[PDB]
């Protein structure tokens, strides 16, 4: 301990929190709810029609 | 829009020595106010469009 640093995150020279002049930043990854296992979309017969009600 | 209309006259005998004054031919007009806007509209859903077999 031989130096007196210039704390550039302090609001003045008369504080305790050496942070709080810095910013909170986006991490880069956004979380979201998981996708439930859809096992019945497959394992059945699928057909497509172009017109009609049944 | 306004349509003016004209037409009248008269005929009489004259006595010498007197001055003719005149006879008035007065007019009128016909006006045609413009009505509101006529419309005709319809709404077609896409369910019926998809379930149909003609346009």
């Amino acid at each position: 301990a031989n130096f007196t640093p210039s704390r550039l995150g302090l609001v003045n020279n008369t504080g305790t929190g050496v942070k709080d002049l810095f910013l909170k930043t986006f991490a880069g990854e956004v979380l979201s709810a998981f996708r439930k296992a859809t096992i019945f979309e497959d394992l059945h017969t699928v057909r497509t029609i172009s017109s009609g009600k049944s | 829009a306004q349509f003016p209309i004209v037409g009248l006259s008269s005929t009489s005998y004259h006595s010498p020595g007197t001055q003719l004054t005149g006879n008035a031919i007065k007019h009128a007009e016909a006006v045609i106010n413009i009505d509101d806007k006529l419309v005709s509209n319809v709404f077609i859903a896409d369910v019926d469009e998809a379930m149909n077999h003609y346009d």
